[PDB]
RNA sequence: CGCCGCUAGAGGUGAAAUUCUUGGACCGGCGCAAGACGGACCAGAGCGAAAGCAUUUGCCAAGAAUGUUUUCAUUAAUCAAGAACGAAAGUCGGAGGUUCGAAGACGAUCAGAUACCGUCGUAGUUCCGACCAUAAACGAUGCCGACCGGCGAUGCGGCGGCGUUAUUCCCAUGACCCGCCGGGCAGCUUCCGGGAAACCAAAGUCUUUGGGUUCCGGGGGGAGUAUGGUUGCAAAGCUGAAAC
């Protein structure tokens, strides 16, 4: 492929969306348009278990096959959207987003800037706990 | 067993016992 | 006056199928179309009848706003069988509910 | 007897403070009793922004904040050992060092 | 499989009167069967920030821009939107100050109606112990009153070209701070967030003088 | 100890207007002496209409919570 | 305009008892042929025959119009007494200022 | 005098119709029957005529308004919306 | 839900499984419609008789405080009967019905779970007119008054302090700064003394005992139970023993 863009030093730019649940890691490169997608590596793909599917080691082998396929199809920069599940649960990413976000760095795939889209609702209707909520 | 249900067993209780004057006045 | 001219929220009644039937949909005693998302051009209008389905409908059909008079007429509990009979033989015989 | 002159919230002239759901456990706790924080975390581990200030575009000039109002409940506090117990003088002090 | 070497790339170029006029690119099937090419390309948004577009401003205040038409390799866009960043909008926010928002529904000259927020916190005083500084209520009333002023009149009457040049260096909300420095000292004074909500007519000729 | 009959008149400015050993008031009448045409105008500080001269028939206080203020280049004393 | 209204009341509590006025239709049209009244007051509810004739018989005479805002049964009460009133006028205010403030 | 303690009007069924029946016409057998206070002759001869249709006895003016009472919950809301939209800054 | 993209898993937990998936799940994208609810600002801050109350803007009456050389001249306090307000939960009909979610069914986990945990889910939550009158309705401290230590602040008013700063600059108010006054939520310290003690500026002015006034407890159990009346559509409320 001669790819999109040659001459390059200055990049090509991409979205790199990263889904961190407490249980398991999405990296998802788009282009700015947002809707094409070109490679969506889960953390349940690359770890055959069934709970080490949200570790850094989930991560970052998620994280070597997305700029593999990345490097393949020309595009170099990405930029960075980050999130968790941001409905009536956490709030913080787990304990892999933070983790591909070195991963992506080694392998290629120079760094836009970064930000941190995490849905913060107004009106937080009601959360799954009870009223007394969890329990041990 | 506490006071709580205590007074829901007195309250349980009661109920069929009201149920069965109201049946043979 | 029609629904093209009627800003949406406009709780109607009386408002017509298709232009220039004379008058057809929500006519009974406290009913109400509500004209809501006009398309400006394709001159069409959904209205959301008194059952609940938004049916589509041809936007040059007038309708007389506001609710029919006699809004909450069934709120009477007929509650004997003469004003039961009374009711129906005005109408029609449909009144032999032998099962 | 009393355990605090509090007794544990900080209603005082109130009658009645709005909940608000916990974090971990997600258990409605009125938020002048509830344990409260707020962290100023980075977005990347400090270890690992060496890495990105490396393999960035621009001289260092993107540096993002993430901010959390973090919300905790009494139970899952000491749970999470944030909240240590102190003593019958202790009980009486104020802010941390 | 590999379908993305059938996907063709354009490029976008942005409008007038940034700094630059060259985005980045998509990806889009030229074309196949019944589908044509700009089915997808009309759509298409863009939410890219500032400090590349403008010989630094502020590198927050990020836009909305959506792809609007097709032109030869170059498809082309037009402004949808303004919007901030979350961490940004979550800075400048301490305990003991006060949060004041001011939106208002407003129709430019032609045919676009924008919705665009407000927010101002008020300022610690310098030479200051007390360390609560709020304001009394009334004093929000009032300049929620002033804000809705002047994003009325600097908004109303006036252009894109007059207000999304307004955005750029925040001339309104610089002179919000500078008029109503006698109701209570104001603290990092933003627009925090426009949105589009009506857009009536195509009107490329205007699309193409806004370029040249 | 401490002294009630002679305390210090520095002491009862201070004290609350009736909590001192005589209560009498803290206003005060003002001479608003306006250029308009003659007329001296008594007028009561701490006052609570628009206190409307008759000669030159414009404002000369304001009704405000605690005392009034002046308007425009109007001069006062006490009468005693 | 809550302190224009209560001002009204306070103006129609004025005239009640000092001045001198009449009560209803027939007797304001007896006194406005005579130029004798200063100012109508007009009800909200009153036929629009019967309020579009006194305005003509006010532009004749050149007597003051008001309208009332408000139904004649409170009329009736701001003039202070139990039946309800759709037409009154003022033919001898003595302290009184309506035929002052608002003209 | 107190004649019947409780059910007021509805002693003309008498033992029979169930009792929460009873109650539920209670409330709307006064409120059709209740002389209402014109909004136009200023008088209390508002006296529905057939369902549907209320009537006064001076000036005689017919106004089509509630079913059983004079007014409706939709009656004021519409009255309220019809207005308000048609100050919507020209229709 | 309707479409554009991508593709094998996706929620799920200490693990897993039920549940959703090449008929396209999740994840990105543009919109659209519905209902609950107003996040962060949010405090040992405010107002409310109590339960209580948080997006802006209008509208309607109401109120504490403050300033008062205004006013009637004791019109006062606390209350047997009697009355209105009274969270959530329920009961009755009316509108719709997002999320959570009693019962209900399921998967685990245990010897057992009908339990915590997980998934689906009624009644309920929500709005409209009626009901019911209970709570840890807690300051577990009746209300009015008089007095007896301090300081540090603060919230709302009022006065003063020719030190700044915003309109344009006298001219007013803003914004801080150092005050003094009033009443307010709270705090710190103290051997005023009180307290069985914890602790308390009121739980002090008490054997050196008498300010005015209402409600009440009298060893634990049986028990607010039986039975009466009384109210409530009902669920239940108020009043309330005795044997032993
Ligand atoms: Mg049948
Ligand atoms: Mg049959
Ligand atoms: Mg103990
Ligand atoms: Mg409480
Ligand atoms: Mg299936
Ligand atoms: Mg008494
Ligand atoms: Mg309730
Ligand atoms: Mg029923
Ligand atoms: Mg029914
Ligand atoms: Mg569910
Ligand atoms: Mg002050
Ligand atoms: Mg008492
Ligand atoms: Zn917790
Ligand atoms: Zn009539």
């Amino acid at each position: 492929s001669l790819g999109p863009q040659v001459a390059e030093g200055e990049n090509v730019f991409g979205v790199c969306h990263i889904f961190a649940s407490f249980n398991d890691t999405f990296v998802h490169v788009t282009d700015l348009s947002g809707k094409e997608t070109i490679c969506r590596v889960t953390g349940g793909m690359k770890v055959k278990a069934d709970r080490d599917e949200s570790s850094p080691y989930a991560a970052m082998l998620a994280a070597q096959d997305v700029a593999q396929r990345c490097k393949e199809l020309g595009i170099t920069a990405l930029h960075i959207k980050l999130r968790a599940t941001g409905g009536n649960r956490t709030k913080t990413p787990g304990p892999g987003a933070q983790s591909a976000l070195r991963a992506l760095a080694r392998s290629g795939m120079k760094i836009g800037r970064i930000e941190d889209v995490t849905p913060i609702p107004s009106d937080s209707t009601r959360r799954k706990g009870g009223r007394r909520g969890r329990r041990l | 067993m506490r006071a709580k249900w205590r007074k829901k067993r007195m309250r349980r209780l009661k109920r069929k016992r009201r149920k069965m004057r109201q049946r043979s006045k | 006056l029609p629904v093209g001219t009627m800003p949406e929220g406009t709780i109607v009644c009386c408002l017509e199928e298709k232009p220039g039937d004379r008058g057809k949909l929500a006519r009974a005693s406290g009913n109400y179309a509500t004209v809501i998302s006009h398309n400006p051009e394709t001159k069409k209008t959904r209205v959301k009848l008194p059952s609940g389905s938004k049916k589509v409908i041809s936007s040059a059909n007038r309708a007389v706003v506001g609710v029919v008079a006699g809004g909450g007429r069934i709120d009477k509990p007929i509650l004997k069988a003469g004003r039961a009979y009374h009711k129906y033989k005005a109408k029609r015989n449909c009144w032999p509910r032998v099962r | 007897t009393k355990k605090r002159r509090n007794n544990g919230r900080a209603k005082k002239g109130r009658g009645h403070v709005q909940p608000i759901r916990c974090t971990n456990c997600a258990r409605c706790v009125p938020k002048d009793k509830a344990i409260k924080k707020f962290v100023i975390r980075n977005i990347v581990e400090a270890a690992a922004v060496r890495d990105i200030s490396e393999a960035s575009v621009f001289d260092a000039y993107v540096l993002p904040k993430l901010y959390v109002k973090l919300h905790y409940c009494v139970s899952c506090a000491i749970h999470s050992k944030v909240v240590r117990n102190r003593s019958r003088e202790a009980r009486k002090d104020r802010t941390p060092p | 499989v590999d379908p993305f070497s059938k996907k063709d790339w354009y490029d976008v170029k942005a409008p007038a009167m940034f700094n630059i006029r060259n985005i980045g690119k998509t990806l889009v099937t030229r074309t196949q069967g019944t589908k044509i090419a700009s089915d997808g390309l009309k759509g298409r948004v863009f939410e890219v920030s500032l400090a590349d577009l403008q010989n630094d401003e502020v590198a927050f205040r990020k836009f909305k821009l959506i792809t609007e038409d097709v032109q030869g390799k170059n498809c082309l866009t037009n402004f949808h939107g303004m919007d901030l960043t979350r961490d940004k909008m979550c800075s400048m926010v301490k305990k003991w100050q006060t949060m004041i928002e001011a939106h208002v529904d407003v129709k430019t000259t032609d045919g676009y109606l924008l919705r665009l927020f407000c927010v101002g916190f008020t300022k610690k005083r310098n030479n200051q112990i007390r360390k609560t500084s709020y304001a009394q209520h009334q004093q929000v009333r009032q300049i929620r009153k002033k804000m809705m002023e002047i994003m009325t009149r600097e908004v109303q009457t006036n252009d894109l070209k007059e207000v999304v040049n307004k955005l750029i260096p925040d001339s309104i909300g610089k002179d919000i701070e500078k008029a109503c420095q006698s109701i209570y000292p104001l603290h990092d004074v933003f627009v925090r967030k426009v949105k589009m909500l009506k857009k009536p007519k195509f009107e490329l000729g205007k699309l193409m003088e806004l370029h040249g | 100890a401490k002294d009630l009959l002679h305390p210090s008149p520095e002491e009862e400015k201070r004290k609350h207007k009736k909590k001192r050993l005589v209560q009498s008031p803290n206003s005060y009448f003002m001479d608003v002496k306006c250029p308009g045409c003659y007329k001296i105008t008594t007028v009561f500080s701490h006052a609570q209409t628009v206190v409307l001269c008759v000669g030159c028939s414009t404002v000369l206080c304001q009704p405000t919570g605690g005392k009034a203020r002046l308007t425009e280049g109007c001069s006062f004393r006490r009468k005693q | 305009t809550k302190k224009s209204l209560e001002s009204i009341n306070s103006r129609l509590q004025l005239v009640m008892k000092s001045g001198k006025y009449v009560l209803g239709y027939k007797q304001t049209l007896k006194m406005i042929r005579q130029g004798k009244a200063k100012l109508v007051i007009l009800a909200n509810n009153c036929p629009a025959l019967r309020k579009s004739e006194i305005e003509y018989y006010a532009m004749l005479a050149k007597t003051g119009v008001h309208h009332y805002s408000g139904n004649n049964i409170e009329l009736g009460t701001a003039c202070g007494k139990y039946y309800r009133v759709c037409t009154l006028a003022i033919i001898d205010p003595g302290d009184s200022d309506i035929i002052r403030s608002m003209p | 005098a107190k004649r019947t303690k409780k059910v007021g009007i509805v002693g003309k069924y008498g033992t029979r119709y169930g009792a929460s029946l009873r109650k539920m016409v209670k409330k709307i057998e006064i409120s059709q029957h209740a002389k209402y206070t014109c909004s136009f002759c200023g008088k209390t001869k508002m006296k529905r005529r057939a369902v549907g249709i209320w009537h006064c006895g001076s000036c005689m003016k017919t106004v089509a308004g509630g079913a059983w009472t004079y007014n409706t919950t939709s009656a004021v809301t519409v009255k309220s919306a019809i207005r308000r939209l048609k100050e919507l800054k020209d229709q």
